[PDB]
């Protein structure tokens, strides 16, 4: 529902100014897949000018002491790797601050159940809600607005059956295993090719990116390799090469063992 | 032999990390304080080219005797009268042969131990570069000798007929140059629980003389090479470690 250059746009608006605190972003400190999505969301922010924070988060309760504290120039969020899961307006309590609210959260996910009153019901959370993870599903969305309505026995008990099969699609959904759809460093390459900006470092930031989900978590690395196979080709300096100069690195791909 | 000294002597002048380059920093500084030698890392020899390393790990006692006269061709480059050669002292880091195993397949090969040394010698004299006259023909030469394999394997000739060896030593224009014969007793935690503790004899070039006091913990990088003495048996040698680079710890 939300594509990338209508939410970059969104957040320039509203962070290009004098005072320096005006987005903060948060990071989880496990995920390698978060370390490396950040890493290239400081060079997009350096050379467009925009002053930030970043702060590591480790626990769950971490998140609440340093969210429930420092509230005065939010004039955007940012939060990578948490937030998937958990229904957020239900866990910091935020509640309607004034169209045109005075706090935007973009979480960024790779998770499994997309924990529907994060999605909809978007007053101030925005959404990664593009079909990647969404994958236009139905189902969910029709059961979740014929539920939020709130002779007469007849079609009451009607209605109370409506209300007890549609739950029991919502126990389909929520009833689920957590884990990895698409990896993180490679959504947010998807920004930068839309705005223009691919360097040969920016490259390396997703090879570092989709290789820790090779080893120890499920492969979707073999469903996410041939669209990297072709950003290498596409950004090389020559066929033949100079022999062993002390400048241009050179990534190239080779047959690497196990 | 030949055009093997250009592929060292682009070595030296091309060498580049990041930023500043090493080799004509380190080659410069150790004139003006007038200290005559350089120390290559061994592992940026095979990250620039690995042909060179492959020449220098087979046979090590013809080739580093060619890259001690491509270092002074290239110190004329930076000084412009008495330049000497230059001596190279290497180290590296690969992995650790303890002295009990040293078999008879490690003849002339780049070797790096450790362990404590027991005693020295006193100083000594070598000859480099020697001037020598018959005594009937008068017939002046100049023999250089820069190769190290300890007895004899260069020699005088026998013409320049005359008799046999006509060939006199003339001691008032020469070079010499220093030795030191170490003694070195492997770590006593490599126990031998039937064995005593062995030793080897090693020998030092110019400028490692009198670095290392007898008690101390080091490692040593040389070539394990052989001489043949009778100072017990028929067809017999000896083995000693001819020392190029002595990188003890800090000496504490």
């Amino acid at each position: 529902i939300s594509q990338f250059s209508e939410a970059y746009n969104k957040i320039l608006r509203n962070s290009s100014s004098h005072s320096s605190c005006q987005l903060v972003i948060f990071v989880s400190c496990l995920n390698i897949d978060a370390l490396c999505a950040t890493k290239m969301l400081s060079l997009l922010f350096k050379k467009q000018l925009v002053q930030s924070q970043i702060v590591p988060i480790f626990g769950y309760s971490e998140l609440r002491r340093h969210y429930s504290q420092l509230d005065d120039n939010i004039n955007s969020l940012l939060l990578v790797g948490f937030g998937g899961v958990i229904d957020l307006e239900a866990f910091l309590e935020i509640d309607p601050q004034e169209q045109s609210f005075r706090r935007d959260i973009y979480v960024l996910d790779a998770h499994r159940p997309w924990n529907l009153d994060n999605i909809f019901g978007s007053q101030i959370i925005q959404c990664f809600d593009d079909g990647t993870v969404d994958d236009t599903l139905g189902e969910q969305k029709e059961a979740y607005y014929k539920l939020l309505e709130l002779n007469d026995l007849s079609k009451r008990k009607q209605r109370k059956k409506q209300i007890h099969e549609y739950e029991g699609v919502l126990e389909e959904y929520y009833s689920q295993g957590t884990t990895v759809v698409n990896s993180i460093s490679a959504q947010i390459y998807s920004l930068l090719s839309a705005i223009g900006e691919t360097n040969l470092s920016n490259l390396w930031l997703n090879i570092l990116g989709t290789t820790s989900l090779d080893i120890a978590y499920a492969q979707v690395y073999n469903r996410l390799y041939p669209l990297l196979q072709d950003e290498v080709k596409r950004l090389t300096p020559s066929s033949r090469n100079s022999v062993k100069t002390p400048d241009t690195l050179t990534l190239n791909i080779q047959p690497d063992y196990y | 032999n030949t055009e093997i000294i250009k592929s060292f002597k682009n070595f030296i002048l091309e060498f580049r990390l990041d930023s500043q380059f090493i080799y004509r920093d380190q080659l410069r500084n150790n004139i003006l304080v007038k200290n005559y030698s350089l120390t290559v890392n061994m592992e940026h020899l095979i990250g620039y080219n690995e042909d060179i390393y492959k020449k220098l790990s087979d046979e090590p006692s013809d080739i580093i005797p060619l890259f001690e006269t491509a270092i002074t061709q290239v110190a004329k480059r930076i000084s412009i009268n008495s330049l000497p050669t230059f001596q190279l002292i290497l180290n590296s880091n690969a992995n650790q042969i303890p002295l009990r195993d040293l078999d008879s397949e490690h003849v002339s090969k780049i070797v790096r131990l450790s362990g404590i040394i027991i005693s020295t010698s006193v100083l000594s004299s070598r000859a480099t570069y020697l001037s020598i006259m018959c005594r009937n023909c008068r017939h002046t030469t100049s023999i250089t000798i820069n190769n190290f394999n300890t007895g004899n394997t260069v020699s005088l000739p026998r013409s320049c007929n005359c008799g046999p060896d006509p060939y006199i030593i003339i001691h008032e224009s020469s070079k010499f140059i220093d030795q030191q014969f170490l003694k070195l007793q492997e770590i006593p935690e490599l126990v031998p629980v039937g064995e005593m503790p062995r030793n080897l004899t090693m020998t030092c070039d110019r400028y490692l003389t009198n670095k290392v006091i007898p008690g101390t913990r080091v490692t040593i990088v040389g070539i394990y090479s052989i001489y043949n003495s009778k100072n017990s048996g028929v067809a017999i040698r000896t083995p000693y470690i001819k020392i190029l680079g002595i990188q003890s710890d800090v000496e504490t």
